[PDB]
DNA sequence: ACCTGGAGAATCCCGGTGCCGAGGCCGCTCAATTGGTCGTAGACAGCTCTAGCACCGCTTAAACGCACGTACGCGCTGTCCCCCGCGTTTTAACCGCCAAGGGGATTACTCCCTAGTCTCCAGGCACGTGTCAGATATATACATCCTGTGTAT
DNA sequence: ATACACAGGATGTATATATCTGACACGTGCCTGGAGATTAGGGAGTAATCCCCTTGGCGGTTAAAACGCGGGGGACAGCGCGTACGTGCGTTTAAGCGGTGCTAGAGCTGTCTACGACCAATTGAGCGGCCTCGGCACCGGGATTCTCCAGGT
């Protein structure tokens, strides 16, 4: 009679139900098939880990224990795919990369 | 005033990548827009796969041709195979 | 009251954003475009911005409806709910 | 004789210095002013959330940021080192954007 | 070619409904290209912010910056009314010489 | 502000409409240059006004202006986008049906 | 043999209407009837869009209202609206 | 004995279609009685000023029919349409004419 | 059959052609290369959402629709075809 | 001795007749070609309707025509009459196609 | 250092399973990273197209783009292996004598 | 290409030695292709990739692209992310095994 | 045409100190879970016939290769004025309060509007037919480009 | 002597009549979807209350903005060379039109049953405060890197 989680049945951290409900209450579709939240769950999941353990190598680059907007940015400014991803997207307090043209270096 | 958001799986996350690491209020807020983001697009396309082929479910197939169709590269390949394993562990149990 | 306040964009505050753009070198009449090419982008967002205040009938404007005007444009803007 | 720097060494410093950091570069109280010159035209008796002011702001510099990356493109481009308003208006052209 | 008309035929299409006298300086709002009075439109833009026939709203916050003045219009009442102008002008004088201030306007 | 109202403007009277029936004389001369259309040279009708400078078309005319030529004005050379820029003026219609029908 | 829908003959009665003695092909008409496609679908997202960030259930024509003064630019988003807000008092007060 | 909801709004575009497809087409649970009114006279308004434009491009070159080429020239030389419409593409419409000042002969 | 050398099928008189109607008066000889590696990338791009389309619509033709959905999904909408 | 025409008429001719007209300008059978090759590599024995042939190359001229038409800016802005392959990689750096 | 290591031992890591023998000019699939021999992967692929091992797809429709030869690990094998590679090279210039 | 020659479509299979057989070995026989290009020491959790078949130290690859060109060290190829490598599980048990 | 030494000014590194924001705990209540029934969306087998691929001559207009010369791309030089680096003097943004209150956010009640159901008939779509708007062809007539040649300053 | 307007030759572009056919526009019979009346319940408009947060005033300290000057290096015009483009001609290739035959696959129907919506009862996961130390911000100092101009050859 143990209330057992489908995150649980699953094998993930994200909520499965949670997820199930915006989607059932969105305006997507009349019906939501079962396993189209788990899907989506698990691809949310991942592309999240990706972009934290590239901004953790950056914070940790910088010695330092707290990922801040920095090291997002560095870490999606840096990669050809998470750019093409979020080409159209501003990331408050993040910055830019260091680049001078050659052209206007000295000598 | 109950309110919600994807803090906590997300800390969850990045302590199973990153044992000893912190993470500021304002990079949260990011990674919670981002996730939103993400799920709004992906949501959306698969919406309008149903509805040019006059379907009323969406599923697990529909969310794996929006994902084929909006991620670049390497990264739809590996998004695909985590989905994948996902629910063949979740059906077998 | 309010007149007159795109003056208030002064000459070195150009410079330094024009710095973290990675120009060596400015010419003298880069400054007036510059402000006239700011003001339409702000009587464009803001413009959108008081639609959506105005819809929900309401007399303050939030967060989220400037966010909203900068997706209409284009620009999806992240940290700010 | 007093020590002075020969021209383009403390332009290439100050590059070197606002491409690393990430603070504001546009005093807060102008903007502030600006933004509500701008909107009394709109509504009459306005009232703004501060991090609304603060979200335009934000959003406003990495605009002007982003096109001064595309207008030095453009001035290098015809074998000079001085940008100026046509090399705007090419880049703002080509953008789509006139 | 040839020909004379009578004055109220012409009437209908000279005075100002706020004031009921001819036209004088006209001004014209462009929401819906309605004559009036600058004095009268001045005053009348003040407490509201629709005209005066329609109802049409001048501008959302500011009407006074969708009022243009009309020459033709005021041109064109000058030649008709007989002794308008005269009298404008005298009126003028009268009231401007006995004020020593502000020769210049 | 540009629109203050002058010290005589602040007391201005109403002028009182003529009721006394006298005949009024007009000649065809009198009200020539302004009753004119600048391009078909001819009188006007169906007259359309622009938003900007107040100046008055036939809709024909302005409209094959706009068409093949320069968007601005024939007259003062301000720009105009299209059409819905201009509106029409039924009172110079009516005006003209009534001095010269 | 099934059925396909189109706005072809309404598309025609509005051109007789403007130019009474002026044709189409078919070309022209397929390229009209994607315009008007193209319009009613990008109102109708930004109109759900509406309803959905203020937590309401329906569609009313204040949203549709609110949709074109965001979507079309200049004079033409006042024309559009003084035409709705015509049709809708004409149909009302039947 | 029925009358339809499109001359009651003084309309040509069909009403009840559109209010249909408002309900089918996955946008709010409730869809209101004025929406689709609404919609259909915005629909009509736009649909009759391009034909309009496109009209009179026809009539310039003698031609009783309107092409493709015709509604091209129509939309690209209207200021507020080319804007609604910058990021379309009409098949068989070609360009605008337009050269250059520093390549013409001097 | 495996085809093959195609690309060169875009000849020096068509880019000619296509320059002209750009309102382009001189052109340098090393500019046909160029134009055919562009050509070549917009071409793969739209090809492939096209198939991912009819793959998943489980059809063996592509059809015009499916080349129209392509094409608006890059922000490319065409009027014309249905 | 013929009646030779100096150099540059004869373009500023054919780019009035090219913009006077609505045609495609590349063959059809060679363009087909192109298309199935391209088609191969991402799934086998592929059929295509005539009209989706069409709107490609529709669509592939119509984008090659405005790329021209930003590259003759480009060449025009550094002094020269003559395009060359580094105006087509600033107009698509600029445009964000790179 | 020195060490006495049993080939027994290091038998599976060095051993094809398409013809149940060593490596001979190996070529990996890029995609699993399972090796196999040049004769063995294609004259296997001209019917399949997954690999034989992992049941992964190689390509959607050629899969000979994506293999490649492993020079390293065929010189490991070889340089591993006592008295193969003279072997091989005697039985290659062998053949090439008996004919033409 | 890959296409096969006329003696490649006969080659005999080398038999296995199945009988229990000793071999000698000295760490530095393997000395050259068991070493990391960067921090020259023995590989662990090796990563290789796929274009150029290459392999490194997962740490040593990581950081290389992170903190410099994203080209390969050793060949100079194009190489986007850490997505475009693979780890290999027989190398490193292969190692695991052969040098205790 | 290249080199070195040395002075000066700026960036990096290192402790040391103090606060405040991030990690953690605790009680509770609202949303996820289990269990049951019911209706239809979707899978699958089978059939029709449309349209996509393949083949063969035959014209002929476009593509291909060649040659001459001209005008445009590119480097060099000289000139000068516009912009950078730095010092002095003014302006006003930023920060610490206090005091007030407009309106954002929530609660409760009531009734009007929108969904779902059923009958029934007119608006819209698929075929079929036939003239004329527009393309195609010939022939003058007109409007541009180029060059020889006098000749005026 | 050299610029320079002029005039005659020869292309190419525009124009009017003839005519030929195939696509726009209309008519028609039928069937599917819009219209009319009825019922029931919950979404939204309305009125009242509380208290968070936005606006306004003011006094102070101090980094940033404004003004000015002097000199060097960067934009800009001019001249000369040469070689890669354009224009025109004489061959050669392959696009294009018409016609043919073949059959793979897209578009339908008709069963039929598994899967998702709906409702009700039960309780554990997740959120709003609250307390609190350890990461990080700030200040002063010593070291370390790098420009710049005088010889030096
Ligand atoms: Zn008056
Ligand atoms: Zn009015
Ligand atoms: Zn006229
Ligand atoms: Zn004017
Ligand atoms: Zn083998
Ligand atoms: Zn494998
Ligand atoms: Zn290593
Ligand atoms: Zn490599």
């Amino acid at each position: 009679g143990k209330a057992k989680s489908r995150s649980n049945r699953a094998g993930l951290q994200f909520p499965v139900g949670r997820i199930h409900r915006l989607l059932r209450k969105g305006n997507y579709a009349e019906r939501v098939g079962a396993g189209a939240p788990v899907y989506l769950a698990a691809v949310m999941e991942y592309l999240a880990a990706e972009v934290l353990e590239l901004a953790g190598n950056a914070a940790r680059d910088n010695k330092k224990t707290r990922i801040i907007p920095r090291h997002l940015q560095l870490a999606i400014r840096n990669d050809e795919e998470l750019n093409k991803l979020l080409s159209g997207v501003t990331i408050a307090q993040g910055g830019v990369l260091p680049n001078i043209q050659a052209v206007l270096l000295p000598k | 005033k109950r309110k919600e958001s994807y803090a906590i799986y997300i800390y969850k996350v990045l302590k199973q990548v990153h044992p000893d690491t912190g993470i500021s209020s304002k990079a949260m807020s990011i990674m919670n827009s981002f996730v939103n983001d993400i799920f709004e697009r992906i949501a959306a396309e698969a919406s309008r796969l149903a509805h040019y082929n006059k379907r009323s479910t969406i599923t697990s197939r529909e969310i794996q041709t929006a994902v084929r169709l909006l991620l670049p590269g390497e990264l739809a390949k590996h998004a695909v195979s985590e989905g994948t394993k996902a629910v063949t562990k979740y059906t077998s149990s | 009251v309010l007149r007159d306040n795109i003056q208030g964009i002064t000459k070195p505050a150009i410079r330094r954003l024009a710095r973290r753009g990675g120009v060596k070198r400015i010419s003298g009449l880069i400054y007036e475009e510059t402000r006239g090419v700011l003001k339409v982008f702000l009587e464009n967002v803001i413009r959108d911005a008081v639609t959506y205040t105005e819809h929900a009938k309401r007399k303050t404007v939030t967060a989220m409806d400037v966010v909203y005007a900068l997706k209409r444009q284009g620009r999806t803007l992240y940290g700010f709910g | 004789k007093p020590h002075r720097y020969r021209p383009g060494t403390v332009a290439l410093r100050e590059i070197r210095r606002y491409q690393k950091s990430t603070e504001l570069l546009i005093r807060k109280l102008p903007f502030q002013r600006l933004v509500r010159e701008i909107a009394q035209d709109f509504k009459t008796d306005l009232r703004f959330q501060s991090s609304a002011v603060m979200a335009l702001q934000e959003a406003s510099e990495a605009y002007l940021v982003g096109l001064f990356e595309d207008t030095n493109l453009c001035a290098i481009h015809a074998k000079r080192v001085t940008i100026m308003p046509k090399d705007i208006q090419l880049a703002r052209r080509i953008r789509g954007e006139r | 070619r040839t020909t004379r008309i009578k004055i109220t035929e012409l009437n209908p299409h000279l005075m100002c409904v706020l004031c009921g006298g001819y036209f004088i300086d006209a001004t014209t709002i462009i929401e819906c290209l309605h004559s009036f009075c600058k004095t009268c439109i001045v005053r009348y833009l003040e407490t509201s912010k629709y005209c005066p026939i329609c109802d049409v709203q001048v501008h959302k916050t500011r009407p006074l910056l969708n009022i243009r003045s009309d020459k033709t219009l005021q041109d064109i009442v000058y030649k008709l009314v007989p002794g308008l102008f005269k009298n404008e002008m005298k009126r003028r004088r009268d009231f401007y010489a006995a004020h020593p201030s502000a020769d210049a306007a | 502000k540009t629109w203050e109202l002058s010290l005589y403007e602040l007391q201005r009277t109403p002028q009182e409409a003529i009721t006394d029936g006298l005949e009024i004389v007009v000649s065809p001369r009198s009200l020539h240059s302004e009753l004119m259309c600048p391009i078909c040279l001819d009188m006007l009708k169906n007259t359309m006004t622009t938003k900007e400078c107040l100046h008055r078309f036939c809709a024909d005319c302005i409209i094959t202006a706009l068409r093949s030529g320069n968007k601005e004005c024939p007259t003062c050379r301000k720009k105009l986008v299209s059409k819905r820029s201009l509106r029409p003026d039924p009172n110079f219609d009516a005006l003209i049906s009534k001095i010269y029908p």
